[PDB]
């Protein structure tokens, strides 16, 4: 559950990323990528080579929905809806792995955030990240 | 795969009375029932619209006994499970794009199908030896991916 | 989410499972404790052995824990409260051991009810355990 | 454990750069902060109430300090992390009863500090080498437990 401290948190931190969201989406995807190989048992039609096209618009499009959950963070299950819904019955990711993008989201949040990226602020981060993972998952069966 | 000479004496007594068809294909089939998302391999499989109808379509049942089959010829080489299965988990990389997290589901669904077929001789230590084989076992499988 | 089906499921195999709830409790807490060692650094005040009174005591609570959740399955939240602040403030347990025990209980179950334990079932009821799961970590932070 | 010779040297070289008892303190502090159910071990460590109350306890951090350098002191034996954890795998199972689930954890804030710490150094081929360091260092510590 996000405290309305959590929303405050994720707002803020979000709202500083700003219109780098989808350059910060597509390094977390090739963080992904290199520290957890069996990700790419996904993305087999994909170049995967570093700065590739592919793994670039794919970044912008995570990076769009998640701005969108932060938009409507009191309402995620409805916003998201029709992305649970693909997830769930045409792409079928085992939820292990949304557990991968997150932790390199963070990372990569990390590494480019040095003011912003405090203890309560990654706590509040991971928490936003499990729920998205939860509502993405929410169909699966 | 390091097995006490008792956890071994477990996993082979029991593995003599599996009918390796019935249980191969009882045990795919509850994978695509109880877990989705795992039909994302079998596209080309016919209906599995349904419970009834996975448990009943005969490729789901050719398949398992095909799987079943080398993981019952694994049980013959417990102590090199990696050397055995080098050539099938590259394949599985490489070719079939199978994510390893499903071997792992597998083995536990595996587990459950043994317990309901052999009720109350499939004990708790039994148990305990055959969670470590079907771990060895995906761990194995998993092992070339790249 | 659990379907009506699913709710119905899990009533009629809970309902066989009847005065026996207390003895699988306990027998699905020493599967538990031989398949996933890591689980016993809870238990390090108990006696451990097959047969121990302390494992048994467990196992009656847990099955009485879930008797509740099965006669309240359209208000979890609410009936599982007090067991959620437990494990969240005081217990703590981490959450990966919450699939293991399921998976314990599920076999259990299925050693068991070898007539009731059909894949439809067995669907219904690892959806059941995955949301009383849920339920008791919710409050964790 | 198996890292290339350019894995090695990446891992080395960044470690040159960490004060140790400054990303100890702050590694454990912000475990203690995201995941607060790991609180459960440190009861005597006094006030763990708040975030700037975690990360400005003095327990805390001499705890951190500890737990790094000896994880510091595992840098040098790549090679050889089983025989080198091997007793305090022991103590933490038998005497100290840590979930090793807790170690996988520590592993991740740990990898989150080291991006924070050094920005755009930390590359993802960099952080790759390292999820391996911290996960081997894990299973390490793990391998006693029974
Ligand atoms: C924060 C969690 C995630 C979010 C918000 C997310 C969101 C999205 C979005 C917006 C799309 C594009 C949909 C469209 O074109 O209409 C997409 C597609 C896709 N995602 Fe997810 N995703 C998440 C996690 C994952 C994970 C963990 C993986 C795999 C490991 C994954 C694999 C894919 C794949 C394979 C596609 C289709 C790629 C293509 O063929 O273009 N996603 N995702
Ligand atoms: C105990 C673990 C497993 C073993 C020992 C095993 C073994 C095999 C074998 C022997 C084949 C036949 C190869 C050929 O000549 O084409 C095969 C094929 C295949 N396996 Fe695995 N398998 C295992 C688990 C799985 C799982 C869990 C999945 C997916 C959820 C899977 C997906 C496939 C697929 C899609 C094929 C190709 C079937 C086709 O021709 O369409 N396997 N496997
Ligand atoms: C269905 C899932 C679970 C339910 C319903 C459940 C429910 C309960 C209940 C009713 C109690 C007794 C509280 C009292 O004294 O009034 C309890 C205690 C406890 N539970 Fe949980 N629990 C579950 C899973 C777990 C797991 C997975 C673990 C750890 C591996 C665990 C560890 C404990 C411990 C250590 C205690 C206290 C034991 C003592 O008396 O010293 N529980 N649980
Ligand atoms: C890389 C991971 C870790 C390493 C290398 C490590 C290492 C150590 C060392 C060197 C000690 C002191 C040994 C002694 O007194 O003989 C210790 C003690 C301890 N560790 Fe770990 N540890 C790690 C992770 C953890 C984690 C994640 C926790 C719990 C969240 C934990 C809990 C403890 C506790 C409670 C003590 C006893 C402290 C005391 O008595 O003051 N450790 N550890």
């Amino acid at each position: 559950m996000l405290s309305p401290a959590d929303k405050t948190n994720v707002k803020a931190a979000w709202g500083k990323v700003g219109a780098h969201a989808g350059e910060y989406g597509a390094e977390a995807y090739e963080r992904m990528f290199l520290s957890f190989p069996t990700t790419k048992t996904y993305f087999p039609h994909f170049d995967l080579s570093h700065g590739s096209a592919q793994v670039k618009g794919q970044g912008k499009k995570v990076a769009d929905a998640l701005t969108n959950a932060v938009a409507h963070v009191d309402d995620m299950p409805n916003a998201l809806s029709a992305l649970s819904d693909l997830h769930a019955h045409k792409l079928r990711v085992d939820p292990v792995n949304f557990k991968l993008l997150s932790h390199c989201l963070l990372v990569t949040l990390a590494a480019h955030l040095p003011a912003e990226f405090t203890p309560a602020v990654h706590a509040s981060l991971d928490k936003f990240l499990a729920s998205v993972s939860t509502v993405l998952t929410s169909k699966y069966r | 795969m390091h097995l006490t000479p008792e956890e071994k004496s477990a996993v082979t007594a029991l593995w003599g009375k599996v009918n390796v068809d019935e249980v191969g294909g009882e045990a795919l089939g509850r994978l695509l029932v109880v877990y989705p998302w795992t039909q994302r391999f079998f596209e080309s499989f016919g209906d599995l619209s349904t419970p009834d109808a996975v448990m009943g379509n005969p490729k789901v049942k050719a398949h398992g006994k095909k799987v079943l089959g080398a993981f019952s010829d694994g049980l013959a080489h417990l102590d090199n499970l990696k050397g055995t299965f080098a050539t099938l988990s590259e394949l599985h990389c490489d070719k079939l794009h199978v994510d390893p997290e499903n071997f792992r589901l597998l083995g536990n669904v595996l587990v459950c199908v043994l317990a309901h077929h052999f009720g109350k001789e499939f004990t708790p230590p039994v148990q305990a030896a055959y969670q470590k084989v079907v771990a060895g076992v995906a761990n194995a499988l998993a092992h070339k991916y790249h």
